[PDB]
DNA sequence: ATCAATATCCACCTGCAGATACTACCAAAAGTGTATTTGGAAACTGCTCCATCAAAAGGCATGTTCAGCTGATTCAGCTGAACATGCCTTTTGATGGAGCAGTTTCCAAATACACTTTTGGTAGTATCTGCAGGTGGATATTGAT
DNA sequence: ATCAATATCCACCTGCAGATACTACCAAAAGTGTATTTGGAAACTGCTCCATCAAAAGGCATGTTCAGCTGAATCAGCTGAACATGCCTTTTGATGGAGCAGTTTCCAAATACACTTTTGGTAGTATCTGCAGGTGGATATTGAT
């Protein structure tokens, strides 16, 4: 009966943004879900630790950013960080 | 009324991300920008993977991405490979590679 | 009355299997080995089908990756035949 | 014909994995050694997998149990939940 | 002027229990302090995920116990569970 | 007044261990026996390693335990060694060990 | 503030003698000539990794001073946990 | 004139160095290397003495452990001499 | 080389398991509005310990000389690959029911808070002591022979 | 063996800096006592999906044959160790100043409700298609001659 939350729909939207005529198997979707959860945890975990080191009660985007820098290889980090900063600005330049 | 995702230009669910942060015990408090930044990052990485598995499905005359496609997309990409270097993709197989010394006398 | 030379088939096998992703252990023998081993920690246990599938993907990936390293240890020794020592050396260096 | 479960992991099957691993030629002593190696792998994972199960006061090993065991063994597996 | 906490005094007690005529250098002590901290985090962390996995919002002596079982090897696990159970028992009964 | 440690017959600080379990946000609530158990476990582990290092201090005619003794302790012991498989003891040194083939004669 | 001498080629400060001592503690008997440069290269990669993370911790704490804690956290991240420095 | 045979002083050295715990790289040289590398990441940095010290302990420990692995790799290949393909083999197997 | 035996590959057909699509639908996150709380940037400043410097105390760089190790060469033997032969274990599918997982219940045990008491850390000033570093003098290892 | 040069050992012996002490203090613990909230075991139960058996589906086990790989033996070139020699750079102890870290003030931003709006998940059912598994003959790779 219970709800089974998953990033499947969002993965799909993004997929459609990038490969509009392309589909994805049940199992490939599962993997993609696993991957977002994984990456979510790694990042969130690292930011968790960051605040604790600095005796801060709050996880801000500053912590998310630093986390991303620690976790991602050179260029993947670079892009991610801009992507993040962008989305934050675009949200702040919004009423 | 508009969603935070759209407020930010995202497909990935800010509110959800926001929730998962709190109910995850990462800190007592979670700022406003954190779920946005995070969600942006998760979207981006998803894009990057699908992007390349997309190509890899194409490069093998297919239009459905199965796991193999993800595996090729990851293991042929140096940085994705590092980031997932300790992860196993189910039903993904290995890259075609044979040590040269095993190749017959040409 | 035709015969392939030692090795030629071996490669043919390699390309075929590096091409594919099917599991290469047979599901039943595998499932029994799980339950046999599982028994040692708790008696009368029931396994979800997918849990036994997880353990297979896990295991085979691990062994295939172990074989690559084993292979490199054989080649390091100026051989092409993998032997138990190669495995022991791979394992020692990985920290197992 | 009686035969140990471990011997159920057959020479061809072992051989097939090695092949996917790019292995060309195989000492006949390998197959036993491989079985020892796989046993220790499963032993390690299942122990933890079960420890989870048992903790849940359950009688069934869920895929989650396994996935979480692999994760902590540093053998994260994508695809079966988590 | 904020104080820094350490398990030094307790480490020193237990050293006297096992080796009454034996000293500990401050470097060695620092190492010991590191080890308690490290093992503390490792177990608490294993317990955190345990609770989460099972959708429980409490870390009880039972989550510690399993954490210990996942974390420690063989004879240390056995012994640690003993010592741990023994102390709960004796504490429960003390109140 | 009686410390929770003395109620539990522990040398290790159950108050602290509680305070620390809360502050590290490992979960919403932390049960009452949780710090007791874990303080016990820690106390034990430290006794076990103090024990073997003490021995190593003794075997090298020394009264005071220094890092080499914890190193000797830990690395000569299957289990602690495993527990500290990925840990570096500062000033520890290594176990004296030389490989057969490298010794003179035959 | 007035000057600080340009820093270059300091990897060469990891001399042949010291590399050889490390190798002895590592139980090594004979050493090929090429090893010394390989080791320098290998150490350098090691240090770049650790310092990069340490420095990230430092910057994040808005500090100009790299602390033992910074280094200790960085080593942990990389599964080279270090006892004895605030670990 | 007296002369120890090649290998004999080496073993003396091994015994000597496995017996002690002192850092084997010189402090100052090592410190500048840390500062060089750090400086190339961020300029105008300072270091707690213990930070360099931590770094040095972490590094000598990493290298020594790598020299054992390297040694085993030479000995797998039936040599007693370590060379870069051994180091390189140890690092791949480890996954670095 | 060619010939032929065997393997791979690419063009075409199609059934259906897997994936897409829809809409009822409906609880449960998510968004919005207002009242309440507190976290951590700021401006100021005490105080530590970092960078920097001269003094003095060891270790590295370099060349030479050759022991002995690596790798090349040859090679004889057993060991693993290829492939014949029938032969028994695995896979696939249907079928009650075990047990996980849904749901409500109510209480032991949790958080919350306020006041009292104790303890653990430091700081200033103290005398105590394990042992590192030195001495010389006794015994063992090593390598020429 | 036979000898001797050099390393190894150890036992005794001050010098001290590292550890252990104590007294005096106090801030922040930690304990303690009601007050109030709720997470989760416990009891009850619907329904997956897991065990299991029976029909159908092919591979793995064994033995014979020998190609060619591994390892042994020999070896000469030449690389890496040992050691003398020349000599500079690291270490270590002392002295202002940058920056970190400890206050304290305070508002901008997060949490806490509570109440309205939707979205995402299920599922039921219908509907659709990408490709897996054939086919056929076309071509490619290997090995005998
Ligand atoms: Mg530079």
């Amino acid at each position: 009966k219970t709800r089974k939350e998953s990033y499947a729909i969002y993965v799909y939207k993004v997929l459609k943004q990038v490969h509009p005529d392309t589909g994805i198997s049940s199992k490939a979707m599962s993997i993609m879900n696993s991957f977002v959860n994984d990456v979510f945890e790694r990042i969130a975990g690292e930011a968790s630790r960051l605040a604790h080191y600095n005796k801060r009660s709050t996880i801000t985007s500053r912590e998310i950013q630093t986390a991303v820098r620690l976790l991602l290889p050179g260029e993947l980090a670079k892009h991610a960080v801009s992507e993040g900063t962008k989305a934050v600005t675009k949200y702040t330049s919004a009423k | 009324a508009k969603t935070r995702s759209s407020r930010a230009g995202l497909q990935f669910p800010v509110g959800r991300v926001h929730r998962l942060l709190r109910k995850g015990n990462y800190a007592e408090r979670v700022g406003a920008g954190a779920p946005v930044y995070l969600a942006a990052v998760l979207e981006y990485l998803t894009a990057e993977i699908l992007e390349l598995a997309g190509n890899a499905a194409r490069d093998n005359k297919k239009t459905r991405i199965i796991p193999r496609h993800l595996q090729l997309a990851v293991r042929n990409d140096e940085e994705l490979n590092k980031l997932l270097g300790r992860v196993t993709i189910a039903q993904g197989g290995v890259l075609p590679n044979i040590q040269s010394v095993l190749l017959p006398k040409k | 009355p035709h015969r392939y030379r030692p090795g030629t088939v071996a490669l043919r096998e390699i390309r075929r299997y590096q091409k594919s992703t099917e599991l290469l252990i047979r599901k039943l023998p595998f499932q029994r080995l799980v339950r046999e081993i599982a028994q040692d920690f708790k008696t009368d246990l029931r396994f979800q089908s997918s849990a036994v599938m997880a353990l297979q993907e896990a295991s085979e990936a691990y062994l295939v990756a172990l074989f690559e390293d084993t292979n490199l240890c054989a080649i390091h020794a100026k051989r092409v035949t993998i032997m138990p020592k190669d495995i022991q050396l791979a394992r020692r260096i990985r920290g197992e | 014909v009686l035969r140990d479960n471990i011997q159920g992991i057959t020479k061809p099957a072992i051989r097939r994995l090695a092949r996917r691993g790019g292995v060309k030629r195989i000492s006949g002593l390998i197959y036993e050694e491989t079985r020892g190696v796989l046993k220790v792998f499963l032993e390690n994972v299942i122990r933890d997998a079960v420890t989870y199960t048992e903790h849940a006061k359950r009688k069934t090993v869920t895929a989650m149990d396994v996935v979480y065991a692999l994760k902590r063994q540093g053998r994260t597996l994508y695809g079966f939940g988590g």
